[PDB]
């Protein structure tokens, strides 16, 4: 709707990423999504330099919370290098179930 | 082909289990009223007198 | 979220499955008042009383 | 050219009859071949047990010579032109036919007359013909789909003349003699049991001509004023099982009642076979079909093909299906199979109709290709129906069909019926007969 005012809404972009402490301890945003029946398929399609990182950084980053500290200041990933690595792998899976779906309707 | 009597049987309430289950409801109904009238009786006419119906009408309507 | 029963097809298959559901009843109401002895029922019927 | 107009531009068909009570017929279309052949009605349910094995030993010794070309003087006489020959032989059909160029019509003619006319049966050769029979019955006993289909002819009309094979059985053969070879030939071989027909370049006039010039002594009386009489023979509910624990994979098959030749409800029966369809693991896009058994059989590696059948005779028939698959895989095979049988007759939907009847639209007009296919077509309808149906009515029939018309002829001939069932190793997980009749019908309706 606004532009001008956007930038006021931007701001508050950054606070809420600073909020949810998913960055605290060392991870990025599509690390933390509940795997339901669509986005076990679309794990299961990407390239073998990509699901090697994903399984590093989880396994650190959930070996902090049974020993209760946090990682150094300077560690924590920065806002805008964060990375969607699985929007496109994803945006496919959901858009071929809705067409199975219309086919056995009409 | 001469009609037995379950050759039309089968066919009106026999088939898929809907009837068969109906007339099961219902068959039992139709025979609980017959079935427990013709079963005291032979109790009574097999030693009549005896029991206390049978001599009460000595006090009756004064 | 509940349109994955509302299509062309599937709403013809409820004439496939209601002649023998709208029997269903009838079941219930006759076995009913053998079990528990309804009488207003029973008093409609002149065959048992 | 829409596809309405091309069907009734087909050309028709002429028939025409002899004194004798011979029945001729043929097509024309402008083209520079033929073929010519005669149908005949016979076969081994005509047959009693004396007589089991009779009929295949002389279509095995047709061309071995007659009287005219004594031997090897007949073969050498086709090969010049350039032309061949076949023979084949069923329960109820026999054939004798031959393809050649258009040119050397008069010279087929003559070839095919020489034979069912006046035959040679040679003693001597007797004998020979005898051993490579013997041993022809034990590389066929291999052939594990030929086997089974054998056994479901044998419990299925358990008492009955539609029971017994059509090359006999192993002993019959060995003492099969000289002397009963020609009554077989001389009570079952003649008019109007035969039918000539043709397709190609042939022109009727001159193919009628020809015909009463070389049978025109054909006998057509019957022998003793005997003519034979069908049985609308019975159907059972029974079982066949072979076990064999070291073979690789097993063979299964299963069927129940159906119609006759001239039934009218064979039609419906197409539409709804085509719905179940068919499937082997070398198919491609095998996880995406439309098929109930076709797409859950490949998702999970069940089965190596499966098939749906129907045979028909003039009182009897057959339906079902057939699948051969693991020995950890038996009974789950069962449990799909039946439950869509049950589905069709109970609730069965629209759509899924209009597709049905595409399919057996296009198996139809593809068949009828060539000049085999066509000539054989014709002179198998006269035997069976009389009248040799045009392509127009077969469109019309189909126009009725509907999705309710489905339901009914399904569920009086599927739903709470006896099935016959035949088995072949290794196979201990097929389950008992009680509870194949269980899944006939629904506990719900
Ligand atoms: C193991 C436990 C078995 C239970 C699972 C059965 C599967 C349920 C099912 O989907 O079938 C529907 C069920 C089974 O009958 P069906 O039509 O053949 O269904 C086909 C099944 O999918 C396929 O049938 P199936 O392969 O499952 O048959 C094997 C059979 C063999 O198992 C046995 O029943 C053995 C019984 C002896 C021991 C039982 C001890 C149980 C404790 O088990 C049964 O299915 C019998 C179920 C009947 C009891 C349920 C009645 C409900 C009231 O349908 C009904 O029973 C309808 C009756 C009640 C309808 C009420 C509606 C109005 C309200
Ligand atoms: C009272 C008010 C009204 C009540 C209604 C009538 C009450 C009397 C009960 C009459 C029994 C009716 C028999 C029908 C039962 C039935 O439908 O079973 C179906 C079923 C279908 O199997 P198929 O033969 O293969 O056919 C498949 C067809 N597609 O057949 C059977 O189950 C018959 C086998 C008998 C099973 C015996 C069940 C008893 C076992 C109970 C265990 C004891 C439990 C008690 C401990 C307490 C547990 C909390």
């Amino acid at each position: 709707a606004v532009a001008a005012s956007s930038k006021w809404l931007e701001g508050i972009r950054k606070w809420y990423y600073n909020a949810a402490g998913f960055n605290k301890l060392g991870l990025m945003r599509d690390d933390t999504i509940y795997e339901d029946d669509d986005v076990k398929e679309a794990i299961r399609r990407l390239p073998e330099n990509l699901y090697n990182d994903r399984v590093f950084r989880i396994k650190r980053a959930l070996d902090l919370t049974m020993r209760q500290q946090i990682l150094p200041k300077e560690q924590w990933t920065k806002y805008e290098e964060d990375k969607f690595y699985l929007e496109p792998y994803l945006k496919e899976v959901i858009r071929e179930r809705k067409e199975r779906e219309e086919w056995a309707k009409k | 082909a001469a009609p037995t009597l379950t050759a039309r049987l089968y066919s009106l309430l026999f088939r898929r289990t809907s009837t068969f289950a109906l007339t099961i409801a219902v068959g039992a109904l139709f025979f609980e009223r017959a079935f427990d009238q013709g079963a005291d009786a032979i109790y009574e006419h097999i030693n009549q007198g005896k029991l206390w119906k049978h001599i009460k009408h000595k006090y009756e309507n004064k | 979220m509940l349109s994955r029963f509302l299509g062309p097809r599937y709403r013809e298959l409820a004439r496939n499955w209601i002649p023998t559901a709208s029997m269903w009843g009838a079941v219930g109401a006759v076995g009913l008042v053998w079990a528990t002895d309804w009488r207003l029922i029973l008093d409609w019927v002149p065959y048992i009383n | 050219a829409t596809y309405a107009q091309a069907l009734q531009s087909v050309p028709e068909t002429q028939v025409s009859q002899l004194d004798n009570g011979l029945r001729v017929a043929s097509e024309q279309s402008s083209q520079p071949t033929c073929t010519v052949g005669v149908w005949i009605d016979a076969g081994s349910r005509y047959e009693n047990e004396k007589n089991n094995g009779a009929g295949y030993f002389v279509e095995h010794l047709a061309f071995k010579g007659t009287k005219n070309r004594p031997g090897s003087a007949l073969e050498k006489e086709v090969e010049s032109m350039g032309a061949h020959l076949n023979a084949y032989s069923t329960r109820e059909h026999t054939a004798y036919y031959i393809k050649a160029l258009s040119k050397d019509l008069p010279k087929a003619v003559e070839l095919l007359a020489d034979i069912v006319q006046n035959c040679s049966l040679e003693d001597s050769q007797i004998e020979k013909e005898r051993d490579v029979i013997l041993q022809e019955l034990q590389e066929n006993d291999s052939s594990m789909r030929d086997v089974v289909f054998d056994y479901l002819h044998a419990t299925a009309f358990q008492g009955t003349p539609l029971a017994q094979s059509v090359e006999g059985p192993s002993e019959n053969v060995r003492k099969l003699s000289r002397a009963d070879l020609t009554e077989y030939v001389s009570q079952h071989y003649k008019a109007p049991r035969m039918v000539l027909a043709a397709a190609g370049g042939v022109e009727h006039r001159q193919l009628l001509d020809l015909a009463q010039k070389h049978f025109s002594s054909l006998s057509g009386t019957y022998v003793e004023d005997a003519v034979p009489a069908f049985t609308p023979c019975r159907f059972t509910g029974s079982e066949i099982r072979h076990r064999d624990d070291a073979l690789p994979l097993a063979h299964v098959a299963i069927a129940v009642e159906g119609p006759g030749w001239a039934n009218p409800d064979n039609v419906p029966l197409q539409v709804a076979n085509a719905i179940i369809g068919h499937y082997d693991s070398t198919y491609g896009g095998g996880t995406h079909m439309s098929s109930t058994l076709a797409s859950v059989a490949a998702t999970r590696k069940l089965c190596q093909s499966f098939q749906t059948f129907n045979i028909c005779y003039a009182e009897t028939g057959l339906l079902g299906a057939h699948f051969v698959c693991d020995n950890m895989s038996i009974d789950d095979m069962m449990f799909f199979l039946q439950g869509q049988w049950m589905r069709l007759c109970t609730s069965a939907t629209e759509s899924e109709v209009v597709r049905g009847k595409n399919i057996l639209r296009n198996a139809l007009v593809s068949h009828l290709d060539g000049t085999t296919p066509v000539c054989e077509d014709i002179g198998r309808s006269l035997l069976t129906y009389g009248r040799r149906i045009p392509l127009a009515e077969w469109e019309s029939r189909i126009a009725e069909v509907d999705a309710s018309v489905v339901r009914e002829v399904c569920s009086k001939y599927f739903y709470d019926q006896c099935p016959a069932v035949a088995g072949l190793g290794p196979i201990e997980q097929l389950p008992d007969y009680n509870r194949i009749r269980s899944g006939m019908f629904w506990l719900r309706f």
